[PDB]
């Protein structure tokens, strides 16, 4: 989650007009600017719970 | 004659052929520079 929210993470390949390239999931920047915004991260526990 | 016979072979393109003295006419290529897709370079 602090990898790939905050770093980029690449998940796979996907065809682009016959022409494979990356697929990246990543925060939107407004997500990943500043410090405090680091708490604003939730990851999901055994008992479903955020 | 072989080629001649099995001409006769329905449903098949079989024919027989001696390979040239170079053991290892033309060869043209079609290529799809665009980014055009399989069906539309059939088309071409």
């Amino acid at each position: 989650t602090l990898g790939a929210a905050w770093g980029g993470s690449y998940v796979n390949d996907f065809i682009d007009r016959g022409r494979v390239k990356k697929v990246y999931v990543m925060s939107e920047a407004k997500y990943r600017m500043l410090p405090d915004d680091i708490g604003d991260w939730y990851v999901r526990a055994a008992d479903g719970q955020m | 004659r072989a080629t001649r016979a099995f001409s006769q072979i329905k449903d098949a393109m079989v024919f027989a052929f001696n390979l040239p003295a170079i053991v290892e006419g033309f060869d043209f290529e079609l290529i799809d520079q665009a980014g055009l897709g399989h069906e539309k370079l059939t088309q071409a």
